[PDB]
RNA sequence: CGGAGCCAGCGAGACCUUGGCCGAGAGGUCUUGGAAACUCCGUCGUGCUGGGGAUAGAGCAUUGUAAUUAUUGCUCUUCAACGAGGAAUUCCUAGUAAGCGCAAGUCAUCAGCUUGCGUUGAUUACGUCCCUGCCCUUUGUACACACCGC
């Protein structure tokens, strides 16, 4: 497993933030950009809680970005037993993030969109869930 | 015999007089613990 | 949890383990 | 020219009474009264006395208190049934009101061969006050059609109730008499008396 | 939607835990729930009662509504508590006030702060309503001045914050209405006066109502949640209860 | 942001307290009120054009607000969301009313009839449903799943006919006569329907 | 851009002496700066 | 397997489960014929779907409805909603979609509650 | 157990979801 | 005790009349097990409970 | 005889008593003629009123 | 294929009550004309001649609907409201009815206690169910 | 009033119980395991009447306790006030008012009281500042257009 790309993202966050530390503290230009970076990472879900730039130096990690992966997200939500099963469901097109079907396992769910990841309406997997509960309603076609 | 819990206070005239004195003192000094716009 | 837990889910799991211990 | 959509006689494993099939043909109140011939004689009351949607039973469970004028869309029979249940002891008992209205329609048909729904429409139309008074002494003013319908229903139901409150007559019979008299326009009905009194007082202060 | 509420509760509990640690190390500002909206957005309050209230409780609920400038009275006929709070959360309500009674005598008052708590429960003593005053007249409904007296302990600060945010921020300097919460041995006396500045002092006139409220529970969650972790609870059967002070 | 096109200047800018991301927008016919919706807040922020201040936030949706529209005549606001519901707001006037209407599935797009008496919504099920605003009852429905043409992506591991990536319309609009609706989405087809008879007039690749 | 690509459902294109020509203008060319000022501003 | 569909109808606490399969027109509620549904005064409510689309459509199917919870009125509403939803779902799954659209159009034109649940969720009408 | 029931994800999927007195005992 | 509802419990044989209970309302009591309690209110029926 | 008139405008800021609405109504017999009337119940545009007398002009009732 | 569930309850009970009266074999206790069927009631049944037979028909139908029934269940089944106490029906009358029915063979002692619908009674109740429909 | 038909959701730190046998009922005895309102058909019938069940008498039983003591139910008889409520006053806008029951007593309060749960479920208004009361403004300050002008 290669985390080359995420290391570059983590590194680029470190190099960028360091340059802000160099720029004089009272400058409004740096303060605005530092907050935008923190807001962006918070929106992405990398930072679970609003953090300071000094915290952003060390909280950002490859594992944090891996946690936002859709198959990893599904595993915690218990939609899939194991990551490999989650990837297979994504490839076969049984999962939707909001109104959009995502067939790319590499997709990272944002913080707001985390709540709306679910099975597609006509998935045979979804029918298996409702049949197990005996709650399958054919008016909803699922 | 002992009692398990604090007795419920009785609001007599003196208790009122002490309370209103504190209120008047607070108003006179304009010392209000009220929320303000930030 | 192949990739671990965030700070919030670590706190939640610890709380559940405590109550189960009780 | 012929149009045919059914090539086989329909026979169900569950027996269905033939009356229910004649109801399949057309929707009728209690499967006994047709809405087709019913018409509101007064032009103004039209669009507020709603009879165009036939209903089998008054119970509808519609949402008519949400907006200001949804009551106008409510079927008039359901409005009468709803008005029938008041006075605390009868609050919330809609099935009893439905039965009372069914029996009242039966009585109206027996006494007068006319369609009972037409009798109800005529009563509500006749007993609506076209002019009222407002306190300043008093000053005369006009009355909106919705208020006319509301007050007509209230007057008819209240008169029928008060007539049989402590009398041998039952609610169904007294309501039938009230409706027949109001449709006739005769002064015997309590609602017609009240309407005439209000309009006279308004004319005095006109 | 249910997933969002579940996730936010875990964040809310985690935030309170971290804040508690931060307070402890400082021992060795406004609360997190109120920090976001403190001094920006005025409170939105719904005042309700228990099922089938007596007439006196309805009158008392009306008086509590007049107490808070942005309160609205809602009838609780058949409303289910999870449905009640869910409806309030949809409508943007900030706080919910539920009143209980015993034979038309108010006994309890519970305040729930949305979206995640806390919920504070009070018991009312020596309640005197304004309906008990003849020829009282109407109230003044200006944004009132607030007085919080004798709140010292950290719990006392917590109670002040919950009560402070029920009113609108930024009363006029010359507003003649003052609402006072005076803590006297954990029994918070609530009075409402209208004052006139005289040339040699101040004169105040009581409007009412009078009632003493004593906190006995404070939970980290909305009032629907009987499983919410308890931040603080009143111990009654401990041997020091008859003389222990908390606020 | 409001843009004056006679002089081509941004004469005003509106923003939320906490920097809410806005996805949809609707403007009052009088040009005195502006409403925006977000995928993260669930509230519809309302501003005053002349003052630029937040009048209030319309609350009640339990999902992100997907789309907004004012009636050009009656000036009512219709909002729909992933909460499977449509709400009609009578914001103007002394009293405020909200009339929610339930729908079988998430609402993606919304269009207001020019006369202002009906509203159409495109759902995730591939349905265009028409409702009467004054009565708040459905008056017509159009199926769109079969008409939509979606091609298999080169990366797909499942067939197009089995694919459900986009068999709905994310945007719709009435004709100014009011008798037709043009619809489009994340697909290779633009379908033009006729509202009164609920048939596909023509499909464009 | 890198974060946008990873979290974007759809395609994201990569963001992009001598006298220079302004390809795009904020106002129409025929429009004059004086006509862009309100009487109160003058 | 015999073509069959399952649908749910709800009204307050009343919940009805309708099973619609291929048959000869046998409609049963709680193991008894539909004609015995009580109270009698509301019986036509349960007949409203059957009479609206016509009994010919039911002549080819068997419907079994199991109702639990709520009271008499809410149970009647659950039954009628379940029957309508089940008929539409069966006509979708094992019959053309044109008939599905016709059934949906009829039911929505008459009473939309036959298909979509009617839940009077609390609404604080007074803003604030 | 109450929170676990409270915060149950309805979409959770598991592959397992797919799946005389003496004479009577002797007979069975 | 003769009737127990979780924490709450109804007691008998301590007092002969509801008048005597009124004198001891709020009084501190305990069980042999050491569980501490309180006299809350006198029951109207029967006397002494 | 009694005349029928359709409401065309619900006048506002007229200073009328509570529960009384001043409206403008056109006669059905002659669409051109218009008269200002006082109404007691809930009234909206396009609804028809029965005027007993068609001559009096409405005056504010304070 | 006719069954009791295919017939209206009141129609079947009335029709089967007439049959028991016409048969004349149902044992009726002497105290029927003096009893009220429940302590909550205030008067004896008006149909003095035939209320017991109607009781047996009502009980017999319930034995059909539920395979096993005892006197306790029938007591609560016919009980009603009177604060309110919800007194159960008289135990004596129900017990005589159950014993009377099994004399005719309509019902019989069920396993694990209670009364079961006898196969001879099973056809007998079905017989009158067809009678009412026809 | 008499029969018959039936539909809920909250809730679990010997005593409960399914079933058999007695008794008119209350209630006894022998054994196994640990909802109302409401709907249908009938009787009665404007008479303080088959509404109301206070007071009183006689019995059949339960619970203790050692008294002929009370306690809790049942049966018959007796058969009251009450005929919709003055001057005045309180509250109330949709699953709301109101009716109906069921459950638990979970550190404050509550013991036929408190809380919760479900069931049936409306009339009217949803407009105005005319009266009353509580407020806000009278340096646009407000980014274009328009409107306004001490
Ligand atoms: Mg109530
Ligand atoms: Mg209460
Ligand atoms: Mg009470
Ligand atoms: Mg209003
Ligand atoms: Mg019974």
């Amino acid at each position: 497993e290669d985390y080359h790309k995420y290391n570059r993202i983590c590194g680029d966050i470190r190099r960028l933030a360091n340059k802000l530390s160099l720029l004089p503290p009272t400058d409004p230009f740096r303060r605005k950009h530092e907050q935008l970076l923190l807001d962006k990472l918070y929106a992405m879900g990398v930072l679970t809680t609003k953090s300071k730039i000094s915290d952003l130096e060390n909280k950002v990690t490859v594992s944090a970005i891996c946690r936002r992966r859709l198959p990893v997200i599904m595993h915690r939500l218990k939609m899939a037993e194991t990551i490999q099963d989650a990837v297979k469901f994504i490839e076969q097109g049984h999962v939707r993030v909001g109104p959009n079907l995502i067939n790319d396992p590499a997709y990272l769910v944002t913080r707001n969109m985390e709540d709306y990841v679910t099975w597609v309406d006509n998935s045979k997997i979804k029918k298996t869930l409702l049949r197990y509960r005996n709650q399958i309603d054919d008016f909803d076609f699922s | 015999f002992d009692r398990t819990a604090k007795p419920v206070p009785v609001i007599t005239s003196e208790v009122t007089e002490s309370l209103e004195d504190m209120i008047r003192r607070r108003i006179q000094d304009s010392n209000f613990d009220d929320l303000q716009r930030r | 949890n192949p990739y671990g837990l965030n700070e919030v889910d670590d706190f939640a799991s610890k709380r559940e383990k405590v109550l189960l211990g009780q | 020219f012929e149009v045919v959509e059914e090539f086989t006689p329909v026979v169900l494993a569950t027996p269905i009474p033939e009356e229910v099939q004649q109801a399949q043909t057309e929707i009728k109140l209690f499967n006994k009264w047709s809405f087709e011939e019913v018409e509101v004689k007064d032009a103004s009351l039209v669009d507020y006395v709603q009879v165009r949607q036939p209903i089998f039973v008054a119970h509808t469970a519609g949402r008519y208190a949400n907006k200001r004028f949804r009551k106008a869309q409510c079927p008039i029979i359901e409005r009468l049934t709803n008005s029938l249940m008041m006075n605390g002891r009868n609050n919330g008992k809609k099935l009893k009101a439905v039965r009372i209205i069914k029996h009242t329609l039966d009585i109206i048909n027996v006494l007068t061969d006319q369609n009972p729904i037409q009798v109800v429409v005529d009563a509500i139309t006749n007993t609506g006050p076209r002019e009222d008074t407002t306190r300043v002494r008093r000053q005369a003013v006009d009355v909106s059609p919705l208020r006319r319908v509301n007050q007509a229903i209230a007057l008819l139901t209240i008169g029928a109730r008060e007539a049989a409150f402590r009398n041998i007559k039952t609610i169904a019979e007294t309501l039938a008499e009230e409706l027949i008299n109001a449709a006739k326009g005769s002064s015997t009905s309590y609602a017609i008396k009240k309407k005439d009194e209000l309009e006279r007082v308004a004319k005095s202060n006109r | 939607m249910l997933r969002r509420q579940a996730r936010e509760r875990r964040e809310y509990l985690y935030r309170k835990a971290q804040e508690l640690q931060d307070s402890q190390l400082q021992q060795k500002q406004v609360d997190d729930e109120y920090a976001a909206t403190s001094g920006i957005m005025d409170p939105r309050i719904i005042v309700t009662t228990s099922r089938d209230p007596s007439t006196r409780l309805s009158q008392f609920a009306k008086e509590i509504k007049l107490l808070f400038p942005n309160a609205v009275r809602l009838n609780r006929g058949n409303y289910v508590m999870p449905n009640l709070v869910d409806a309030c959360k949809k409508s943007g309500t900030t706080d919910l006030v539920v009143l209980h009674e015993h034979r038309g005598v108010p006994t309890s008052l519970t305040i729930s702060h949305f979206p995640h708590g806390p919920t504070a429960q009070f018991s009312l003593h020596n309640v005197v309503m304004r309906h008990d005053i003849i020829n009282a007249g109407n109230q003044s409904e200006v944004n009132p001045h607030l007085i919080f007296d004798n709140f010292t302990t950290a719990l006392g600060k917590r109670v002040v914050c919950i009560l402070k945010h029920l009113f609108n921020a930024g009363p006029k300097k010359d507003s003649e209405r003052v609402i006072t919460f005076a803590n006297r041995g954990d029994f918070i006396s609530v009075r409402q006066h209208v004052y006139v500045r005289t040339r040699e002092g101040v004169e105040i006139a009581e409007v009412g109502p009078r009632f003493e409220m004593r906190l006995f529970e404070l939970r980290l969650g909305t009032l629907e949640n009987k499983d919410a972790d308890v931040e603080w609870q009143l111990r009654r059967f401990i041997r020091t209860a008859n003389k222990k002070d908390y606020l | 942001r409001a843009w004056d096109l006679i002089r081509y200047r941004n004469f005003r800018t509106f923003t939320g307290t906490e920097r809410i991301q806005f996805n949809c927008l609707a403007v009052d016919p009088s040009g005195e009120v502006v409403c925006a919706g977000s995928l993260d807040n669930f509230d519809i922020h309302v501003w005053s054009v002349q003052t630029g201040q937040l009048l209030d936030a319309l609350s009640g949706h339990e999902g992100p607000v997907s789309c907004l529209s004012f009636s050009q005549e009656n000036s009512v606001l219709a909002s729909a969301s992933w909460d499977k519901t449509i709400r009609i707001w009578s914001i103007f006037g002394r009293s405020q009313q909200v009339e929610p209407i339930e729908v079988y599935s998430d609402v993606l797009a919304l269009s207001m009839r020019p006369d202002g008496k009906e509203v159409a919504v495109s759902t995730l099920k591939g349905q265009i449903s028409i409702f009467n605003i004054e009565d708040a009852k459905q008056v017509g429905n159009i199926d769109c799943r079969k008409d939509i043409i979606s091609g298999r992506f080169n990366q797909d591991r499942f067939t197009a006919k089995n694919s459900e990536r986009s068999k709905f319309f994310t945007t719709i609009h009435y004709s100014f006569d009011g008798m037709a609706i043009v619809a489009g989405g994340n697909n290779n087809s633009i379908c033009l329907y006729d509202v009164p008879n609920e048939v596909l007039l023509k499909r464009f690749i | 851009y890198k974060l946008d690509v990873l979290s974007s459902v759809h395609f994201v294109p990569k963001p992009a002496e001598t006298p220079t020509i302004s390809m795009e203008d904020a106002q129409p060319l025929y429009m004059s700066n004086a006509s862009s000022l309100a009487p109160q501003e003058i | 397997a015999v073509p069959s569909v399952q649908t749910f109808g709800k009204k307050k606490s009343a919940t009805a489960v309708a099973h619609v399969k291929a048959g000869k027109g046998l409609i049963k509620v709680n193991g008894s014929p539909i004609t015995l549904v009580e109270p009698e005064i509301l019986r036509f409510k349960v007949y409203e779907p059957l009479l609206l689309v016509g009994l010919d459509k039911f002549s080819n199917i068997d419907i079994r409805v199991r109702v639990t919870g709520g009271g008499h009125v809410s149970q009647v509403y659950a039954i009628r909603q379940a029957i309508a939803k089940g008929l539409v779902a069966y006509h979708q799954k094992y019959v053309d979609e044109q008939s599905k659209n016709e059934l949906k159009k009829a039911f929505t034109s008459y009473d939309r509650t036959l298909l979509i649940a009617d839940s009077r969720r609390p609404e604080p009408k007074k803003f604030g | 157990l109450r929170e676990k029931a409270k915060e149950r994800n309805p979409d959770e999927y598991y592959h397992a979801m797919h799946s005389s007195m003496d004479q009577v005992k002797l007979l069975k | 005790p003769y009737k127990i509802f979780k924490n709450t419990a109804f007691i008998k044989d301590m007092f002969s009349s509801a008048m005597e209970v009124a004198r001891f309302e709020g009084a501190q009591i305990k069980t042999v097990s050491g569980i501490r309690g309180e006299i809350k209110r006198a029951l109207s029926k029967p006397e002494g409970h | 005889p009694v005349t029928l008139a359709k409401v065309i405008k619900v006048l506002g800021r007229t200073g009328s008593r509570g529960g009384v609405t001043q409206v403008r109504v056109e006669f059905l017999e002659d669409t051109s003629r218009t008269i200002v009337r006082n109404v007691k119940g809930p009234v909206r545009e396009n609804d028809i009123l029965v005027l007993m007398e068609s001559e009096r002009e409405a005056r504010r009732l304070r | 294929g006719v069954s009791v569930r295919d017939v209206a309850a009141q129609d079947f009970i009335n029709a089967y009550a007439s049959f028991l009266q016409r048969q004349g074999k149902l044992e009726v206790p002497g105290y029927v004309d003096i009893v009220k069927t429940s302590s909550g009631n205030e008067m004896p049944p008006q149909d003095a001649e035939g209320w017991f037979y109607k009781r047996a028909a009502s009980v017999a139908r319930h034995i059909y609907m539920r395979k096993q029934v005892g006197v306790g269940k029938l007591n609560k089944l016919y009980g009603g409201a009177k604060p309110y106490k919800h007194i159960d029906a008289s135990g004596s009358i129900n017990r005589k009815v159950l014993q009377a029915l099994e004399k005719i063979g309509i019902v019989e002692i069920s396993p694990k206690g209670g009364r079961r619908i006898s196969e001879n009674g099973q056809r007998d109740l079905d017989r009158i169910a067809a009678q009412t429909l026809e």
